[PDB]
RNA sequence: CCCGUCUUGAAACACGGACCAAGGAGUCUGACAUGUGUGCGAGUCAACGGGCGAGUAAACCCGUAAGGCGUAAGGAAGCUGAUUGGUGGGAUCCCCCUGAGGGGUGCACCGCCGACCGACCUUGAUCUUCUGAGAAGGGUUCGAGUGUGAGCAUACCUGUCG
RNA sequence: GCAAAUCGUUCGUCUGACUUGGGUAUAGGGGCGAAAGACUAAUCGAACCGUCUAGUAGCUGGUUCCCUCCGAAGUUUCCCUCAGGAUAGCUGGAGCUCGCGUGCGAGUUCUAUCGGGUAAAGCCAAUGAUUAGAGGCCUCGGGGCCUCGACCUAUUCUCAAACUUUAAAUAGGUAGGACGGCGCGGCUGCUUUGUUGAGCCGCGCCACGGAAUCAAGAGCUCCAAGUGGGCCAUUUUUGGUAAGCAGAACUGGCGAUGCGGGAUGAACCGGAAGCCGGGUUACGGUGCCAAACUGCGCGCUAACCUAGAUCCCA
RNA sequence: AUGACUCUCUUAAGGUAGCCAAAUGCCUCGUCAUCUAAUUAGUGACGCGCAUGAAUGGAUUAACGAGAUUCCCACUGUCCC
RNA sequence: AGCUCAACGAGAACAGAAAUCUCGUGUGGAACAGAAGGGUAAAAGCUCGUUUGAUUCUGAUUUCCAGUACGAAUACGAACCGUGAAAGCGUGGCCUAACGAUCCUUUAGACCUUCGGAAUUCGAAGCUAGAGGUGUCAGAAAAGUUACCACAGGGAUAACUGGCUUGUGGCAGCCAAGCGUUCAUAGCGACGUUGCUUUUUGAUCCUUCGAUGUCGGCUCUUCCUAUCAUUGUGAAGCAGAAUUCACCAAGUGUUGGAUUGUUCACCCACCAAUAGGGAACGUGAGCUGGGUUUAGACCGUCGUGAGACAGGUUAGUUUUACC
RNA sequence: GGAUGCGAUCAUACCAGCACUAACGCACCGGAUCCCAUCAGAACUCCGAAGUUAAGCGUGCUUGGGCGAGAGUAGUACUAGGAUGGGUGACCCCCUGGGAAGUCCUCGUGUUGCAUCCCU
């Protein structure tokens, strides 16, 4: 019916692969209302 | 099926062999062809072996109305002002078509 | 779904500790977040709203988001070969600031001014930390030696508070 | 389940766009007219022999369907549908509980 | 018995070689090999290796991105591993010094009326044996139909993948899955 | 211990096989796709046909507003249609210095964030033929888009499908 | 076999609904039938012949040269899905981007910190189950002032996968710098009573790499095969009297793998392998079979039951 | 002991005349009689009959049967052998 | 917003175990629609006041998970509202379940788009959001029978033997309450408890479905012992006779018949005795074919019917050895 | 040294009984015209200042209950890894490591921020 058994050594054949971190993250999600006001200051940044 | 791939839609579940057109003739109707010209220019000699003269018209529909093409031939009323009798224009080598009308 | 359900087998996980229920502590909601913050997700029953799934409790994240009542969450998951960065919101009453990085902070202090203190006199150092190495040789003033040895058996005794 | 004979809810239309009474009706299906595209289709499948052409649903299952409310906002005279849960008994304006 | 994976030897595939024929590009290999052997240079490196690169990983360089790289910089020497194709987008084109594989009829009349000089890799190597005063430029690797379809699937939350299909229109697939009035729109 | 075979498991009291010769099974074709080789390149393709030509089913030549694919997308449609890049890493090269050094250069690629075109929404000084034009100003929306093209032809392996 | 229905003996009927020749009529979903689905040219619960037709098959069988390299899966989800398919995982090929110890990587530990409710424990703690006496014997019932039981107080025996205050071992998460820190300025339509915050930006300065060990390196993409019946063992563990039974958990093993040992054996012990010479071992052994002591020591056993004689293991 | 009789629920009608452990009865090798030294067989009876019954024909029946069954006499290599 | 519940204690005409009223204690022992768990006390419970956030517009996230959809849930943004003095709370139900694609139909919304020669008005077709349903719930439109049967396969899977197991069946031991006139143990062994056996039946599904001939009897050999008789002995509640218990012991023997296809059983009779079993439930190219288990046929019950019946009945081809 | 207002920590702070308190406070307390409030001026609300520290609040005490901490229980129970270890089995010793919990015993009974005021 179902069993773990060999599925841990499938998963350690390639991995554990930890996702690629950059310096910047993406800002979908956060607050619109936060988001909307640096994409302001960033317009006037001089 | 299986994979990523553009769903397939042949269109061979009929006796589509039966009903397939080779073309190992094609040099052979290009000789063919040829010599019916070749002795048609003998025949007709010595009048012009490109046959008779068509009008220009414009191509149809609006993708090509900016271009012109051979017509099937002149109209009546370009044959009048021409001075042409329409019974006489196609004996010297002269297409008449009677369908064709001048807007 | 598919034979559980959002809050199947949490009969101890959500379940406040004991004679620590009603009430909550104010000093929860007076408690500042900011991004790149860590926390750890602890759930508390008594709050049901902004609660996360059972399998976050226990989990410690970095703070990618704020709102009036939520922080976001970055917690790693595991799923079959890949670790996958998930975000969540979660109300602040499930949240505590943690206190695995408290010792950062005041250590890059100390490293900076120790090679400060060495790079005026040129002599080139390091300020790594070392785990227990082995102890140097000793003496050690005698004193009265107590003797032990092996007990005769007793059955009588093979009892808690013997038989 | 019993709902109000009037709710005041949001209106969508343009002359509002702000909270007003509605008269709450319950939605029912109209009648099938001969002249859908879908209707002509059908008429000319079943046409001539053949039998019946298309599947004719028979393990029917539930018991309850999902009722409709249709609000009919009284500034702009204009319709909005509001479905609500399944419910065996409904009734508009009913007498409410404990009067 | 070693407690190794494929007995210590590498599962890593690298063209040491071109897979072409091209005897022309083969002289070219045998030049490159010897200056990169003899010199230690990084730029002699970096050419012998793009030598072996199939076509697709050798993309042409637009003559307008050309001069656009090389605004500033006329003593240098630009260097492409690749074609040089004209465009018609581009209206001035200053005098520029440019060595490529092969240039396209119209880029090679246009760098040559602006006073300028197309050169093979083996004029290179007499001008810039350890590629001094170079400007090495590559071509838009990614900028291709086939790439568009990489990446997470079409059908997937946040993909904008472009599906196999075999034409353009409302009936091609725009349909459930593609929108919300249609089951839902992926 | 008898080979072949299905099988968790075959020397099997599982099946085929008395012996030898010869014959005997992933092919051809259409569509598409990735990869690679080759030609040309914002183009590419001599493909129907024509002109011919080894007295010739080949080869060679011909695209004049032909046609296919590409060169512009979004929208159901009426329609409208790309103001032309900022930044963190980064190959190579140049200078100083001879440090896990500091400046200049910053291609490819990746991450992040604007702008532009379109669907949807929103906005409207000033004009107009009253329904259009558009000064300014937008959006947690949506797109197989734009921000100095990369395609087309052809050969073959592999894969999906008829 | 004389014979794809015959032979021997024995039997039914034998002037009749009798037997038989020839002619003639009925033809395939049709005929004909005193009816057996009988018969219709050795073919009948739908004849025979040709064609459609190389009919379709998730099922059975087979599938043709050599070395070399890499090398699986019996698991997920969906499916009138359960002998199948697709999907993800595992695998190959093609590379590409970089890197050479300054690596930012790790089925490991260390340091700091966080979560837990199993094992055990607990009832002299809640809930439930449960044994016995003791005191008080106020007040209730029971019977005969007495008296048993209810009651109250302090004790007491024994318990729980769907009880619990408490509470391990093992395992789980996070962090240990150059994507760090500080200083001075700037941007905003967000935020504040407030250039107050928040985030971002510019400039300047500092940053011996900021635990150990290792790092036959790291990242990214494309196309695609096979597989989707598993089985065994230590330990945890459910159903079952039990099973070489059925079903799960972690790891290893077999399957796909020979080789030495266990007499013999897919899984036990040892150990994994190019073709050879020398040396030494692992497990297991050194009376013969059979390579190596009837080696050097102590004790126990005497089996007139086939004394006894090595993990799994009989 | 049995139930003519009475009471009560109830059907379109409640199996009547007959017949039966039947080629139809589960229980069952039913009970009694008979046949035998001995009978799960046979026959004759008995019947609250799992599940008998009237042209889905019931109950009989002389004559007939390469039809199923039991017994007796004759007969015998079926058997003792 | 105010209030505090279950229960108990002490009090009050009728009034009591239990009506209502008063005080006191009261960590929830109550209540919160439903299953269970968790959660909640100036509340999430109870009583009142005002109300419709059970609203409109997208997108994001979680659970499921392929990191697809649906359902459900959560955190924001932009509107419009409710409630409160206000902070604040409200996007249904305290939390964990309560539900549904394509096509088609139908409704709502947008002084919207199209009907392709140009217009107008009907009609029709589109765009956006809901509704009518698929419960086999990722969603065909679906009744039987075959004993007249067919094909592809399956030992992935039943009906034998064998194998594991031994509950059940069978056989044996230990303790000693009691029985035995007296007397635990001549002979027995309650309450318990330890085993053996594979001549019972089950459990399982490992071998066999390109087939291991499937009941019983007949015939014939060999083997076992848990000994019925026979040889030699011990014990007795063994005077004799007969009988019972136990030991060595498988050398020899263990029969003729009625009824039944039987295995089993039962009776008659003889006998020293008429013990129990194995050998692929020994034995079909050894027989036999009564039974079971093809096709004909009858009855009863069941079914509308075709037909069904571990119900009864009668007729029904038993092939080959020379390796 | 304290009180009061707002608090933080939420029993070392709770519960029960007994005892005690200068000053300013905090209370009890007086009244019901107005706002408000009920069956009920009890509560809530408003206005007030005659009386009292009786209660509340505060502090102390108890071989008090509870709670908190330690010791002990105990290297015990359990547990990770190992063995061609023992044993018919059930189970168990040893090796490399980790390591609890009632009873009993001792001790403790809050700490503290801002503001105002009293002791002054
Ligand atoms: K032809
Ligand atoms: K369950
Ligand atoms: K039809
Ligand atoms: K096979
Ligand atoms: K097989
Ligand atoms: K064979
Ligand atoms: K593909
Ligand atoms: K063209
Ligand atoms: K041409
Ligand atoms: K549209
Ligand atoms: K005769
Ligand atoms: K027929
Ligand atoms: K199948
Ligand atoms: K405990
Ligand atoms: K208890
Ligand atoms: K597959
Ligand atoms: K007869
Ligand atoms: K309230
Ligand atoms: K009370
Ligand atoms: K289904
Ligand atoms: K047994
Ligand atoms: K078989
Ligand atoms: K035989
Ligand atoms: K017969
Ligand atoms: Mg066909
Ligand atoms: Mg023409
Ligand atoms: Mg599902
Ligand atoms: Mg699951
Ligand atoms: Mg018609
Ligand atoms: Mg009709
Ligand atoms: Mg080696
Ligand atoms: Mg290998
Ligand atoms: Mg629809
Ligand atoms: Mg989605
Ligand atoms: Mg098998
Ligand atoms: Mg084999
Ligand atoms: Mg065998
Ligand atoms: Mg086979
Ligand atoms: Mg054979
Ligand atoms: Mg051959
Ligand atoms: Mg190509
Ligand atoms: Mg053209
Ligand atoms: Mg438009
Ligand atoms: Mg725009
Ligand atoms: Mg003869
Ligand atoms: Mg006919
Ligand atoms: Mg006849
Ligand atoms: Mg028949
Ligand atoms: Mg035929
Ligand atoms: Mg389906
Ligand atoms: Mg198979
Ligand atoms: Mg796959
Ligand atoms: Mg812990
Ligand atoms: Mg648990
Ligand atoms: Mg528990
Ligand atoms: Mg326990
Ligand atoms: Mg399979
Ligand atoms: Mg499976
Ligand atoms: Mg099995
Ligand atoms: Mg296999
Ligand atoms: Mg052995
Ligand atoms: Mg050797
Ligand atoms: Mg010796
Ligand atoms: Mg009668
Ligand atoms: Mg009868
Ligand atoms: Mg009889
Ligand atoms: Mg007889
Ligand atoms: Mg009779
Ligand atoms: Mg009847
Ligand atoms: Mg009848
Ligand atoms: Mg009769
Ligand atoms: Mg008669
Ligand atoms: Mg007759
Ligand atoms: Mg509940
Ligand atoms: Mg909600
Ligand atoms: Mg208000
Ligand atoms: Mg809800
Ligand atoms: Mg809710
Ligand atoms: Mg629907
Ligand atoms: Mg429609
Ligand atoms: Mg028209
Ligand atoms: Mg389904
Ligand atoms: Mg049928
Ligand atoms: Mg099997
Ligand atoms: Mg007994
Ligand atoms: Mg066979
Ligand atoms: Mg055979
Ligand atoms: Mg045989
Ligand atoms: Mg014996
Ligand atoms: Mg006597
Ligand atoms: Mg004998
Ligand atoms: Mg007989
Ligand atoms: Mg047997
Ligand atoms: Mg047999
Ligand atoms: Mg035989
Ligand atoms: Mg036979
Ligand atoms: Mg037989
Ligand atoms: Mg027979
Ligand atoms: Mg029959
Ligand atoms: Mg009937
Ligand atoms: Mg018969
Ligand atoms: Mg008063
Ligand atoms: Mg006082
Ligand atoms: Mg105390
Ligand atoms: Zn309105």
């Amino acid at each position: 019916n179902h069993t773990a058994h060999n599925q841990s050594y499938k998963a350690h054949r390639n991995g554990i692969k930890k996702p690629k971190s950059h310096r910047h993250s993406s800002t979908k999600g956060m607050d619109p209302k936060f988001l909307r006001n640096q994409r302001y200051a960033r317009k006037h940044n001089k | 099926m299986k994979h990523n791939n553009v769903i397939p839609n042949g269109h061979f579940k009929k006796h589509w062999q039966n009903y397939v057109r080779t073309w190992f003739n094609q040099p052979a109707r290009k000789t063919r062809r040829r010599a019916a010209r070749q002795k048609k220019a003998a025949t007709i000699f010595p009048r012009p072996t490109a046959g008779s003269l068509r009008p220009i018209v414009h191509g149809q529909t609006l993708k090509y109305n900016m271009k012109v093409r051979a017509g099937r031939g002149f109209s009546l009323e370009e044959l009048k002002a021409a001075g042409i009798p329409k019974k006489l224009a196609p004996t010297i080598g002269i297409a008449v078509d009677h369908r064709r009308r001048n807007r | 779904p598919a034979g559980h359900g959002l809050r199947s087998r949490t009969r101890d996980s959500f379940s406040r500790a004991f004679r620590k229920k009603g009430t909550i502590a104010l000093s929860t909601y007076l408690r500042i977040f900011k991004i790149g913050d860590y926390v750890d997700i602890k759930v508390n029953g008594a709050i049901h709203k902004g609660m996360p799934h059972k399998f976050y409790h226990g989990r410690t994240g970095r703070v990618w988001n704020v709102t009036k009542r939520a922080v976001g969450v970055e917690v790693n998951k595991q799923v079959r070969n890949k670790i996958l960065r998930k975000r969540i919101h979660v109300r602040i009453e499930h949240v505590q600031q943690s206190r695995c990085t408290e010792e950062v902070r005041e250590r890059i202090k100390k490293n900076d001014q120790l090679k400060a203190d060495a790079k005026a006199r040129g002599e080139v150092i390091s300020t790594k930390r070392q785990p227990l190495g082995p102890k140097p040789g000793f003496m050690v003033e005698g004193a009265t030696l107590e003797t032990v040895t092996p007990i005769p058996y007793d059955v009588v005794n093979d009892l808690k508070g013997g038989y | 389940v019993n709902v109000p004979k009037t709710k005041k809810t949001y209106c969508k239309s343009k002359e509002c766009k702000k909270h007003t009474l509605h008269k709450v009706t319950q939605y029912k299906k109209g009648k099938d007219s001969l002249a859908a595209q879908g209707k002509r289709r059908y008429d000319r499948k079943q046409s001539g022999y053949g039998g019946q052409t298309k599947p004719v649903f028979h393990k029917k299952a539930k018991t309850t369907k999902k009722i409709v409310l249709r609000l009919q906002c009284q500034g702009c005279k204009h319709v909005s549908q509001h479905p609500i849960k399944r419910c065996k008994h409904f009734e508009i304006g009913g007498d409410k509980k404990g009067k | 018995g070693i407690d190794l994976v494929a007995g210590g030897k590498s599962k890593k595939t690298k063209r040491t070689a071109p897979k072409s024929d091209d005897v022309y590009l083969k002289l070219l290999v045998k030049l490159y090999r010897f200056l990169a052997r003899r010199t230690g240079s990084k730029f002699n490196a970096v050419i012998l290796k793009r030598l072996f690169m199939s076509k697709i990983n050798k993309p042409p360089l637009s003559l307008s991105r050309l001069i656009t790289y090389a605004t500033g910089k006329g003593d240098n020497i630009v260097v492409l591993v690749g074609t040089v194709t004209d465009d018609v987008r581009a209206y001035e084109v200053p005098k520029i010094k440019v060595c490529a594989l092969k240039f396209t009829e119209t880029a090679r009349a246009r760098i040559e009326k602006a006073g300028g000089e197309c050169l093979t890799f083996d004029q290179l190597a007499l001008r810039a044996p350890l590629g001094q005063n170079t400007l090495l430029l590559r071509g838009p690797k990614n900028s291709r139909e086939a790439v568009k379809h990489f990446g997470p699937a079409p059908g997937v939350p946040h993909s904008h993948t472009k599906p196999y299909v075999r034409a353009k229109g409302r009936k091609f697939e725009r349909a459930r899955g593609k929108r919300n009035s249609r089951g839902y729109k992926a």
